[PDB]
């Protein structure tokens, strides 16, 4: 799992 | 101001010899990374703009574009593993571990995102980001007396990069680097907040599935009664990675799995086995397989939880993979089983919807019950019962259905059938 | 069948 930031 | 620019432009800022103006082009940079519909993170990588994010990440006389850059780092990282590479061919691991001591939290909570997502990427990348000393300074932001005063978000970001350094295997994570964050996760599955809870439980359920030496290292911590409790949460993100490392630890030993029924895991498997959540119900029956497969005190903990009647149920209805994972609990119970416990499973109905499973275009859950009959059998022998049973059998059309399988184009299935038609139907 | 199954072998 990898995550983004919006 | 900083929305929607050019790469062209984004280009131009940063190659200035202006700070103000890199700042404003870094913003840019990073408004356009964090757009929702495809971000134009290749047309940022093919620009090479990714070796002056990584030094702007040094320029400590300048926080903001330390933050900036940070995070348009972090959402390239966030992406393919292609993409998390090109920022590890950056020289970002270094850059975004010495970031973790910055005086902004901000700062610091981004570089722990950064190599959550470089950790994340699989074993390798895993492996480097401890290489390169990341555990010791993650660990000594949360090395406080109460972690109810850290920002509820920071506290997140901290054990979801801390589960993906437990994560992945061929190879799992070195021994040592187990060692280090165990007592920090034992910590952080005792904290109240749901998502830190989900996180320390999918941590926890990483490094028990593998050798039952990583079991025992977790096992060891006293952290079973916690995942029990857990078990029991409300909340289906917890539960989910609950269930997984309970039934990751009863794959273990006879005396890892005795330490999940001592700490009253099995009172909770009513619920789990009739679980709306069709997974639930699926890993719920295959740790229950597992723990079939234990001592015959074990088995018999089974019983007087009344689990053996939930186990009927699933083999009855249930989603198909439930009904195999079933089977197989069934096969494993009669197979270590005593006799007063394969007659009590008898009793509780088990022969008519294992017999209707016979139908099932699975060779593999029919090799299963095949044997499991087999076990009954055995038991029914030494009772002089077999009669008994044969008719059962007969009654509820189980006999057409294994007279039908001496014609399987598999072998394992095609002798077994012809075995018990020519011993008990002949 | 008689013995345990770790999470790769029955998924």
């Amino acid at each position: 799992r990898k995550r983004k930031w919006s | 101001g900083t929305v929607n620019w050019s790469v062209e432009d984004i280009v131009k800022g940063i190659n200035s010899n202006n700070l103000e103006s890199q700042l404003q082009a870094t913003q840019a940079a990073r408004k356009l990374l964090s757009r929702e519909k495809q971000p134009p993170i290749d047309n940022i990588i093919r620009a090479g703009l990714i070796p002056k994010f990584v030094s702007f990440l040094g320029k400590t006389d300048c926080s903001p574009i330390q933050f900036e850059s940070a995070w348009a780092l972090t959402n390239i990282a966030s992406g393919t593993s292609e993409q998390t590479k090109a920022v590890v061919d950056g020289g970002a691991i270094p850059a975004f571990i010495s970031l973790l001591a910055s005086p902004h939290a901000h700062i610091s909570e981004q570089a722990v995102w950064a190599l959550g997502n470089i950790a994340g990427d699989g074993s390798a990348f895993r492996d480097l980001v401890i290489k390169h000393g990341a555990i010791d300074p993650l660990l000594a932001l949360l090395a406080v007396p109460d972690l109810s005063t850290l920002a509820c978000g920071y506290l997140r970001n901290l054990t979801w990069t801390l589960s993906n350094l437990c994560r992945n295997k061929n190879p799992a994570p070195p021994l040592d680097a187990v060692e280090q964050i165990l007592p920090t996760l034992v910590r952080l599955l005792h904290h109240n907040d749901p998502e830190v809870l989900a996180d320390s439980c999918w941590a926890i359920s990483y490094l028990t599935d593998g050798p039952n030496e990583r079991i025992e290292m977790v096992v060891k911590k006293g952290v079973v009664p916690q995942l029990v409790k857990l078990l029991g949460a409300t909340e289906l993100p917890i539960v989910t990675p609950a269930l997984r490392a309970i039934g990751n630890i009863v794959t273990g030993t006879d005396e890892q799995t005795q330490k999940v029924i001592d700490a009253g895991a099995l009172a909770v498997f009513p619920s789990l086995l009739t679980n709306p959540k069709t997974n639930i119900q699926k890993e719920a029956t295959w740790t229950m397989s597992n723990i079939t497969a234990g001592r015959q005190d074990q088995i018999q903990q089974v019983v007087n939880h009344g689990l053996v009647p939930f186990l009927v149920g699933v083999l009855s209805k249930a989603d198909f993979k439930t009904q195999k994972e079933a089977a197989w609990a069934i096969t494993n119970y009669t197979s270590g089983g005593t006799v007063e416990q394969i007659v009590y499973l008898v009793h509780c109905g088990i022969i008519e919807p294992l017999m209707n499973l016979l139908s099932a275009k699975d060779t593999k859950i029919i090799q299963v019950i095949l044997d499991a009959i087999s076990n009954i059998f055995q038991a029914a022998e030494k009772l002089g019962e077999t009669e008994k049973l044969s008719i059962m059998i007969e009654e509820c059309g189980g006999l057409d259905k294994i007279e039908a399988l001496q014609r399987h184009e598999n072998e394992s299935v095609y002798k077994a059938s012809l075995n018990l038609i020519e011993k008990y139907f002949s």
